[PDB]
């Protein structure tokens, strides 16, 4: 119901930090988490495709809870509903525009834009849409990274 | 007295019921815009808005005839709707419908006023920025007054109105259905208002505010004294109101009584305690101590108008501080009714009123994220006025 801080800070302190974090699991483990077409499995990969896995799940779960409080609002306009509101809110476009007019990043939004196009992008929304693409990256990241020490 | 008591309730073959289908008066509305001067200044640095009146712009007004007249034998009651029109009349304007002026973004003042929800506030500055929307815009005559397609509301995903305009709608309307005595069992009722859309009160005030008194105030019950305190409902400021005995005045050889608006009517509840129901809110009222404009909000779907007199006379120097370019004056600013006090008709009047939008600072809409104060903008003013015609002035005398 209430966050470390309002909900609207919240949220959008939320949405960018997980858009930054699936950002750093390839800047920090883009060995083990890419789409190169060639399968070949890397030493120590599979407990980072773990953990990247279990974040997705986190993430997910996280989500799931900012989205209920979302549809509580009292004040949101007449004849629409929470969810084409929500999903209005996170379309590619303005998505970018909110990142962008509260953190003065450019770059950041130019790494966030190249993430969500990988993603086909560029249950419900955007964020949604996301979560689902990781859930799919860290099941081919096992599919690959199988062992720890290949075979 | 006899011969009055007859030709003033309102039925079928009276003098009066001629007159109240279809006025013997032409009625001119007179419209003079508030031209924006320095736009970038009060947008970028919230200095002072500074304007030039530009009129007038004169169209003829109230030519239709009441429509749907049903009386109701029982309760002695007539039953209309009165069609609004405005023919432009350009041989009596400074300019075309067609000329241009800088003035307050309607329906981005609007908006940032109905919409406080920071994430609704988020989805609408994205879209003013790209419609390329900004605090000013230039409109002509014709679409500030009667209608324009906005280019921001016309982006917004959920229902809103996205044709905006001061008097938008206006042709092809019709105000009531007002039922009003026909005082065939009283002359003292003849013309008040019974109900206004089957109600006794608005719905838009608390209190004693939200009642429907009087006439329509084109008539009052006849034998009018210097010491009554003639009411009257008007529809278009959305309350009821009060006008007063000033002087005796003789308009064509018929004397008249020249009723005003007076200055009190408008005042705050620190000098007229009566009209604590009229403020609306604590902020901009400044604790309901501003007084000469009313928050019309609630009739207008949720817009912060605000009507007034025109250049805010009558009104608090808190009021009058963030516009250079007034100049108020009683003589010309003032409303007032020329009233036959035997048959209690109104022969001649000047309604003057100031349409005004309030725009605050807002957090999330960019275009308005570097004011520094609350802003009540004047729009426009307009002098809707009438006078009895020479003919009807001497058939008046004669058959009255
Ligand atoms: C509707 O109301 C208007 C505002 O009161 C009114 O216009 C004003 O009319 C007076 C004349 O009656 C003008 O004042 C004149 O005063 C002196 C003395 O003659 C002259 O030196 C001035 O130049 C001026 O002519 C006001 O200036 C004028 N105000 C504006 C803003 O136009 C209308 O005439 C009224 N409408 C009708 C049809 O009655
Ligand atoms: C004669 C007195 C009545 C005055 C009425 C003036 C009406 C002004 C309204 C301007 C339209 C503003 C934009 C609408 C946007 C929205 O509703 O969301
Ligand atoms: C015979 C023609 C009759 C038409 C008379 C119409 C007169 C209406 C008067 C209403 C005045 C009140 C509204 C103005 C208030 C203001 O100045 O803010
Ligand atoms: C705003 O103020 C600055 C001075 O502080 C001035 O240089 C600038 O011209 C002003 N902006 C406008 C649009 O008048
Ligand atoms: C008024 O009269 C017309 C006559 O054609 C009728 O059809 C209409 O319903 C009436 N108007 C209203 C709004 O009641
Ligand atoms: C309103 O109707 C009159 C008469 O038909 C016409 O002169 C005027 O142009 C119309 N106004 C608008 C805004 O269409
Ligand atoms: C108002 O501006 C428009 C657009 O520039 C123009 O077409 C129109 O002629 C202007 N009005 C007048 C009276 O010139
Ligand atoms: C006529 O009506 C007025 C109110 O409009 C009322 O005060 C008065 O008593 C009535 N007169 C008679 C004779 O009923
Ligand atoms: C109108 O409002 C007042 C409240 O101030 C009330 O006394 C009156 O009875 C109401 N009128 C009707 C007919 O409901
Ligand atoms: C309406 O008339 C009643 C009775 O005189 C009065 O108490 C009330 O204040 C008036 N309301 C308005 C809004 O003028
Ligand atoms: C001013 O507002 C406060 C509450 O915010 C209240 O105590 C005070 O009496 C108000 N003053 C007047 C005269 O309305």
């Amino acid at each position: 119901e209430d966050k470390i801080m309002s909900y609207n800070a919240f949220f959008w302190m939320w949405v960018h930090d997980m858009l930054i974090d699936s950002i750093k699991w390839r800047d920090e483990h883009g060995r083990c988490i890419n789409k190169d077409k060639g399968k070949t499995c890397i030493k120590g990969c599979n407990k980072k495709c773990i953990s990247f896995q279990k974040w997705v799940e986190q993430k997910k779960t996280e989500w799931g809870k900012i989205k209920d409080h979302f549809r509580k609002q009292k004040d949101i306009p007449k004849d629409w509903t929470h969810d084409d509101f929500l999903q209005t809110l996170l379309m590619k476009d303005l998505l970018l525009e909110i990142i962008q007019d509260t953190y003065g990043d450019a770059n950041e939004i130019k790494r966030i834009e190249a993430l969500l196009e990988q993603a086909g992008v560029g249950k419900d929304t955007t964020i949604d849409k996301l979560l689902q693409h990781e859930q799919k990256e860290a099941d081919k990241c096992l599919k690959t990274h199988t062992d720890d020490t290949c075979p | 007295q006899k011969t009055i008591k007859k030709q003033v309730v309102l039925e079928e073959g009276t003098i009066a019921f001629k007159n109240w289908v279809k006025t013997g008066t032409e009625v001119y509305r007179q419209f003079w815009i508030f031209d924006v001067q320095n736009p970038q200044e009060v947008m970028m640095n919230s200095s002072n808005i500074q304007v030039k009146q530009r009129g007038p712009y004169t169209y003829r007004v109230r030519f239709l005839a009441k429509e749907n007249v049903t009386q109701d034998a029982e309760d002695n009651t007539v039953s209309f709707l009165q069609p609004n029109g405005a023919i432009f009349e350009p041989s009596l304007s400074v300019g075309t419908e067609a000329d241009n002026f800088t003035v307050l973004n309607l329906a981005v003042a609007a908006a940032s006023h109905i919409y406080q929800n920071q994430f609704v506030q988020m989805i609408l500055n994205s879209l003013i920025n790209k419609s390329k929307s900004s605090m000013f815009q230039v409109r002509t005559l014709r679409e500030l007054l009667w209608g324009y397609r906005d280019p921001f509301l016309s982006l917004v995903p959920y229902p809103v109105t996205t044709t905006v305009g001061l008097f938008y709608p206006y042709n092809n309307t019709a105000d009531g259905v007002y039922k009003v005595f026909n005082g065939k069992d009283n002359i003292s009722k003849v013309a008040i208002i019974d109900t206004y859309k089957g109600k006794r009160n608005l719905s838009y005030w608390e209190s004693h505010c939200d009642m429907i008194n009087g006439t329509d105030a084109a008539s009052f019950p006849p034998f009018v004294e210097k010491s009554q305190v003639l009411q009257f409902f008007s529809s278009d400021i959305c309350r009821s109101i009060y006008a007063v005995f000033e002087s005796d005045v003789n308009l064509k050889g018929i004397p008249v009584y020249r009723f005003v608006l007076p200055s009190k009517a408008f005042a705050s509840p620190v000098e007229n305690p009566d009209n604590y129901c009229f403020c609306t809110e604590k902020i901009i009222s400044k604790n309901c101590t501003s007084y000469g404009v009313l928050d019309i909000s609630k009739c207008k779907e949720g817009r912060p108008v605000y009507i007034s007199l025109p250049h805010f006379l009558y009104a608090s120097p808190d009021v009058s501080e963030p516009i250079d370019g007034l100049n108020p004056n009683e003589e010309e600013h003032r409303t007032y009714l020329d009233i036959e006090p035997i048959t209690g008709f109104t022969l001649q009047f000047a309604k003057r009123l100031q349409v005004n939008l309030l725009v605050k600072p807002s957090e999330k809409i960019q275009v308005l994220k570097n004011l520094k104060r609350n802003y009540i903008v004047p729009i426009l003013w307009l002098n809707e006025t009438g006078t009895i015609g020479d003919e009807k002035a001497n058939m008046f005398r004669s058959q009255v």
